[PDB]
C-alpha cells in the first residue's frame, strides 16, 4: 500500500550518506570534563532533571519525598518542595521559571508556583485525565503544557482552564519521552513500539512517523537548528532523523556498550551528543562523525538524566544514587 | 633457644596476614561510614579495625627484641610505650568484641525496636568508652618503669606493685566483658535456634559464626588474663607472658577475614 | 558568604539541609511493602480491609512499626518500564486465588509466569517475597466437584487438602533460582482477621532480622 | 494517517547535510563545549 510507496520515496531521496559527506571535516578531538560541582543533598535515587532558562537554577526529582531545585553557581538549595507521591520520574521547569511541573506513576503531573507573595511555594494545579504513568511532561509555555503518559497517548493542558486541550494519539507502545522544538510549534514523542512520530500543538494530528530502532526509544532529543532530532533506545544504539528527509542519518553504536540508553541531550552548537548509559558512563558521541570525543564515568549506579544549560556553559548529569554532578 | 625460634615464625605468620585484611576492610569500613545512615555496627568495627591496625603497627618493635634470643638492646623509654602500646591495643580490642555482642544480641532479640531507635551517637558513646578504659587504666606500664630490663626482672617493689593491681586489670577490664560476651552470645544462640520463620541455612551459619566467635573470645585473652591471677596464686612474675602474648595476637590478625569474609567473598 | 544576600541564602540552604536530613531520618523507620496479583488477584481484597490512580498507598501500624503499602492495579503498561522504582522495599506481597485453577481466564499458570517474572526479576534479587494462597473456603468446594489434573496434568496425587494445598504451594516455591538470596513466606488466609496481620509482621520482622545481621557480618 | 504521511515534500539528505553542517560550522566558535573555556570568567571555575 502507501508504506510501500513511502519506502520507495525515501530510497529515492537518500543518495550520499553523512559519512561520506562529512568526512572531509577534521574529525573533534579528545574532550575532559571534570566535575566543578557536586550536589548531595538528595536522600534516594534521582530520576529526572531540568535547567532554568538563566542556566543558574535547575530543579531534580526523587523519590526521597521532594523536589529540590539548586543554585548550581553556588551549590546552595533555594526550594526543596514536598510531593505528594513519592514515585516521581519527571519534573520540568518553565520558561520564565515561576511554575514547576513534577509528576511519576500516579496519572497526574502537577504544577507549583515557585514566586509566591508570601514566599513560601505552594501547589497551583493538579491536572488528571491520563490512563497511565506519566513518562514525560514539559512546560511549552506558561499558559500550556505538554504530557505524556504510558497509555500511548500525548496531551496537552491549558494551566487556568485545567483539562485536556488537545489530544494525540496514535502510538502503538507506551510514550516514554518528548522535546520541544525551539519555535514552540512542533515536537517529537517516541514510543515502546520502536517507532517516534512528530505532531504540532497547533493542528492537533500527527505530521510524520520514524523507526528503525529495534528496542524501545526512552530518550529523545530535538537539534539546535530545529530540522533534526536523535533518538536513544535500549538496544546501545543511537540514531539521527531530519524532519525534511523522513529517515535516519547517523547510527552511534559500539560494541563494547551493551547496555540501553537512559537520556540523550544535544548541545548548544549541535555537534556533541551526550548519551547517558546504564553502565554510570556518558558518552560524548560526535553529531557528525560518529565518534567517542569523551567518556565520563564519575557517577557509581548509572547516569538516571542528564542535560545541557541554555548557553551550553555546562552538562549537569543525575545518576541513580543520591549525587548530581555538573561537568565544565 | 626453642621459645625464640618458635617466637619467629609465630610472629611472622602473624605479620604477613595482619596488615592485609585490615587495609582492604578500612576502606570499606570508611566508606559505609561515609555513607548515609551509618549504624552503630559500622563505628565499632572501624574501631576494632583501628585497633588492629595499631597493634600490627607495634609487631616489628617486638619482633626486633625477641629475635636475639631474648635480649633487649632498645632504650628502655621505648619500651615501655610499646608494651604500653601493645597492652592497651589488646584491652580496647577485647572491649570492643565484647560491645560488638551485646549489639548483635539486641539486634536478634528486639529487631524492631533497634531498627526504629537506632542512632550513631549510641556507638560513639559504647567505643568511646573502651578508649577511656584503655588508655586511662593503663598507666602502670608508665609508672613502674619510672619507680624508683622489658618488665622482666622486677625488685621486690616492682613485684609488690604490679601483683595488687593486675587482679584489677583482670577483672574490671577482661572478667566482666568476658560475662558480658558469654551471656549475649548465649542468649543470641537460645534465640536464633528457636525462631518463627528463619532459613535453615541461614540460622545454622549463625549460629556457627556465633559459637565460632566465642571460642575465639575464649581462648585468645584467656591465658594472658589468666597469667594475672597465675603470678599472683605463685607470689612471682610468670614465664609463661610471650605465649600468651602470641595468642592474644591471633585476634588481632582473624578478626578483618572473621567479620568480613564471612560468605562476602569467596 | 560575606554579604547579607549571601548569608541569607546559606542560612536558607542549611535549613533546607536540616529539614532534609529531618524527613530522611523517619524513612528508615518507615517499612515499605508492594502488593502484587495476576487478573482479579490484583486487586488485594484481603489485605485492603484490616480498617486501622495507579498507585494505591495503605497505611497502617503494628506493633509501633509503620506500614505502607503500594498496590499497583491501574497501571496496565508494561512492568518492565516502571518496576525498577519499587527497588530496595522491605517485602512483596503477591496473591492467587486457590480456586483460579479450574476456570479458564487457565489463569493459574498465567499467575505462575508473572510470580516467575517477579522473582527472578534483577531489581527483585534481594528482597523477600510473601506468597498469600487465599480463597481457601472455595478451593475445598471446588476441589470435590472438580479434580486438580485439569490445571495440573503431571499430578500424581489424591484430592486430599493436605496434599493438595502443598503441591500447588511446592511449585510456587520453586520457582526462585535465588534461593540463598531469595526467601519466599507462603501461608493461606484464614477467616480470623488477627491472623493476617501477626504473619505480615513476622515476615516484616525477619527480614529487619537479616538486615541488622548483615550489617554485623553475619550474612 | 499513512495518506498525509506519504504526501509531504520530501527534501534530499545531501541538503539536509550540507544545511546541518553549515549549522554546526557557524556555531562551533559558540560552543563552550567545543573550545576550551579559559578559567577565567567562567562561573563555575
Ligand atoms: C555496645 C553499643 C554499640 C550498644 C548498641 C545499642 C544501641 C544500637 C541501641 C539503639 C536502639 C536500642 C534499643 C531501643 C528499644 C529497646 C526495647 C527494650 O525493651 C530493650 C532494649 C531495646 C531493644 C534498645 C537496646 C539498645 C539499643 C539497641
Ligand atoms: C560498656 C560498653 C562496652 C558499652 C557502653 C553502652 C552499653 C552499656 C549499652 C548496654 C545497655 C544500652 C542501652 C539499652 C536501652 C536504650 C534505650 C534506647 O532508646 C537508646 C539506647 C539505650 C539507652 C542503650 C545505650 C547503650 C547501652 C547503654
Ligand atoms: C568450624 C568449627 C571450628 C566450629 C564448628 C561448630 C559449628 C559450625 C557447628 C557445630 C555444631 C553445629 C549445629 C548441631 C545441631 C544443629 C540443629 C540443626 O537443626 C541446624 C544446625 C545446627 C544448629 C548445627 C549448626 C553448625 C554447628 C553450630
Ligand atoms: C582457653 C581458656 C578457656 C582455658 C585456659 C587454661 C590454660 C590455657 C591455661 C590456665 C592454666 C595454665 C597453666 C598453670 C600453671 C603452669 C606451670 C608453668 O610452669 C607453665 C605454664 C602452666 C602449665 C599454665 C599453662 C596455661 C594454662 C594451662
Ligand atoms: C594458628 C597458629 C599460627 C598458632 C601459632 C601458636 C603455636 C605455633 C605456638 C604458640 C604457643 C606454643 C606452645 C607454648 C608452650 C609449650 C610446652 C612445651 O613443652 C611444648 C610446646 C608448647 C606446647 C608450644 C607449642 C606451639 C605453640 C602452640
Amino acid at each position: 500500500q502507501l508504506k510501500n510507496q513511502i519506502r520507495d520515496a525515501r530510497k529515492a531521496c537518500a543518495d550520499a550518506t553523512l559519512s561520506q559527506i562529512t568526512n572531509n571535516i577534521d574529525p573533534v578531538g579528545r574532550i575532559q570534563m571534570r566535575t566543578r560541582r557536586t550536589l548531595r543533598g538528595h536522600l534516594a535515587k534521582i530520576y529526572a532533571m531540568h535547567w532554568g532558562t538563566d542556566s543558574r537554577l535547575l530543579v531534580s526529582a526523587s523519590q526521597d519525598g521532594k523536589l529540590i531545585i539548586w543554585d548550581s553557581y553556588t551549590t546552595n538549595k533555594v526550594h526543596a518542595i514536598p510531593l505528594r507521591s513519592s514515585w516521581v520520574m519527571t519534573c520540568a521547569y518553565a520558561p520564565s521559571g515561576n511554575y514547576v511541573a513534577c509528576g511519576g506513576l500516579d496519572n497526574i503531573c502537577s504544577i507549583y508556583n515557585l514566586k509566591t507573595r508570601e514566599g513560601n511555594v505552594r501547589v497551583s494545579r493538579e491536572l488528571a485525565g491520563h490512563t497511565g504513568y506519566l513518562s514525560c511532561c514539559r512546560f511549552l509555555d506558561d499558559n500550556q503544557i505538554v504530557t505524556s503518559s504510558g497509555d500511548t497517548t500525548c496531551a496537552l493542558w491549558d494551566i487556568e482552564t485545567g483539562q485536556q486541550t488537545t489530544t494525540f494519539t496514535g502510538h502503538t507502545g507506551d510514550v516514554m519521552s518528548l522535546s520541544l522544538a525551539p519555535d514552540t510549534r512542533l515536537f517529537v514523542s517516541g514510543a515502546c513500539d520502536a517507532s517516534a512520530k512528530l505532531w504540532d500543538v497547533r493542528e492537533g494530528m500527527c505530521r510524520q512517523t520514524f523507526t528503525g530502532h529495534e528496542s524501545d526509544i526512552n530518550a529523545i532529543c530535538f537539534f539546535p537548528n530545529g530540522n533534526a532530532f536523535a533518538t536513544g533506545s535500549d538496544d546501545a544504539t543511537c540514531r539521527l532523523f531530519d524532519l525534511r528527509a523522513d529517515q535516519e542519518l547517523m547510527t552511534y553504536s559500539h560494541d563494547n556498550i551493551i547496555c540501553g540508553i537512559t537520556s540523550v541531550s544535544f548541545s548548544k552548537s549541535g555537534r556533541l551528543l551526550l548519551a547517558g548509559y546504564d553502565d554510570f558512563n556518558c558518552n560524548v558521541w560526535d553529531a557528525l562523525k560518529a565518534d567517542r570525543a569523551g567518556v565520563l564515568a564519575g557517577h557509581d549506579n548509572r547516569v538516571s538524566c542528564l542535560g545541557v544549560t541554555d548557553d551550553g556553559m555546562a552538562v549537569a548529569t543525575g545518576s541513580w544514587d543520591s549525587f548530581l554532578k555538573i561537568w565544565n | 633457644d626453642w621459645k625464640s625460634s618458635l617466637i619467629l615464625m609465630a610472629y611472622i605468620i602473624i605479620f604477613l596476614t595482619g596488615l592485609p585484611a585490615n587495609l582492604l576492610a578500612l576502606r570499606a569500613f570508611v566508606g559505609r561510614i561515609r555513607q548515609p545512615q551509618p549504624a552503630p555496627v559500622h563505628i565499632l568495627l572501624l574501631s576494632l579495625t583501628l585497633a588492629d591496625l595499631l597493634l600490627l603497627l607495634l609487631l616489628p618493635f617486638k619482633i626486633i627484641e625477641a629475635a636475639s634470643n631474648f635480649r633487649w638492646y632498645l632504650p628502655k623509654v621505648v619500651c615501655a610505650l610499646t608494651s604500653f602500646g601493645f597492652y592497651s591495643s589488646i584491652y580496647c580490642s577485647t572491649w570492643l568484641l565484647a560491645g560488638i555482642s551485646i549489639e548483635r544480641y539486641l539486634g536478634v532479640a528486639f529487631p524492631v525496636q533497634y531498627k526504629l531507635s537506632r542512632r550513631p551517637l549510641y556507638g560513639v558513646i559504647a567505643a568511646l568508652v573502651a578508649w577511656v578504659m584503655s588508655f586511662g587504666h593503663c598507666t602502670i606500664v608508665i609508672i613502674v618503669q619510672y619507680l624508683n630490663t622489658c618488665y622482666e626482672n622486677f625488685t621486690d617493689n616492682q613485684l609488690d606493685v604490679v601483683l595488687p593491681v593486675r587482679l584489677e586489670l583482670c577483672l574490671v577490664l577482661f572478667f566482666i566483658p568476658m560475662a558480658v560476651t558469654i551471656f549475649c552470645y548465649w542468649r543470641f544462640v537460645w534465640i536464633m535456634l528457636s525462631q518463627p520463620l528463619v532459613g535453615a541455612q541461614r540460622r545454622r551459619r549463625a549460629v556457627g559464626l556465633a559459637v565460632v566467635t566465642l571460642l575465639n573470645f575464649l581462648v585468645c585473652f584467656g591465658p594472658y588474663n589468666v597469667s594475672h591471677l597465675v603470678g599472683y596464686h605463685q607470689r612471682k612474675s610468670p614465664w609463661w607472658r610471650s605465649i600468651a602474648v602470641v595468642f592474644s595476637s591471633l585476634n588481632a590478625s582473624l578478626d578483618p577475614l572473621l567479620f568480613y569474609f564471612s560468605s562476602s567473598v569467596v | 558568604t560575606l554579604s547579607a544576600e549571601d548569608k541569607a541564602a546559606v542560612e536558607r540552604s542549611k535549613m533546607i539541609d536540616r529539614n532534609l536530613r529531618e524527613d530522611g531520618e523517619k524513612a528508615a523507620r518507615e517499612v515499605k511493602l508492594l502488593l502484587l496479583g495476576a487478573g482479579e488477584s490484583g486487586k488485594c481484597t484481603i489485605v485492603k480491609q484490616m480498617k486501622i490512580t495507579g498507585i494505591v498507598e495503605t497505611h497502617f501500624t503494628f506493633k509501633d512499626l509503620h506500614f505502607k503499602m503500594f498496590d499497583v492495579t491501574a497501571q496496565r503498561s508494561e512492568r518492565k518500564k516502571w518496576i525498577h522504582c519499587f527497588e530496595g522495599v522491605t517485602a512483596i506481597i503477591f496473591c492467587v486465588a486457590l480456586s483460579d485453577y479450574d476456570l479458564v481466564l487457565n489463569r493459574m499458570h498465567a499467575s505462575m509466569k508473572l510470580f516467575d517474572s517477579i522473582c527472578n526479576n534483577k531489581w527483585f534479587t534481594d528482597t523477600s517475597i510473601i506468597l498469600f494462597l487465599n480463597k481457601k473456603d472455595l478451593f475445598e468446594e471446588k476441589i470435590k466437584k472438580s479434580p486438580l489434573t485439569i490445571c495440573y496434568p503431571e499430578y500424581a496425587g489424591s484430592n486430599t487438602y493436605e496434599e493438595a494445598a502443598a503441591y500447588i504451594q511446592c511449585q510456587f516455591e520453586d520457582l526462585n533460582k535465588r534461593k540463598d538470596t531469595k526467601e519466599i513466606y507462603t501461608h493461606f488466609t484464614c477467616s480470623t482477621d488477627t491472623k493476617n496481620v501477626q504473619f505480615v509482621f513476622d515476615a516484616v520482622t525477619d527480614v529487619i532480622i537479616k538486615n541488622n545481621l548483615k550489617d554485623c557480618g553475619l550474612f | 494517517q499513512l495518506k498525509m504521511e506519504a504526501n509531504i515534500d520530501r527534501i534530499k539528505v545531501s541538503k539536509a547535510a550540507a544545511d546541518l553542517m553549515a549549522y554546526c560550522e557557524a556555531h562551533a566558535k559558540e560552543d563552550p563545549l567545543l573550545t576550551p573555556v579559559p578559567a577565567s570568567e567562567n562561573p563555575f571555575r
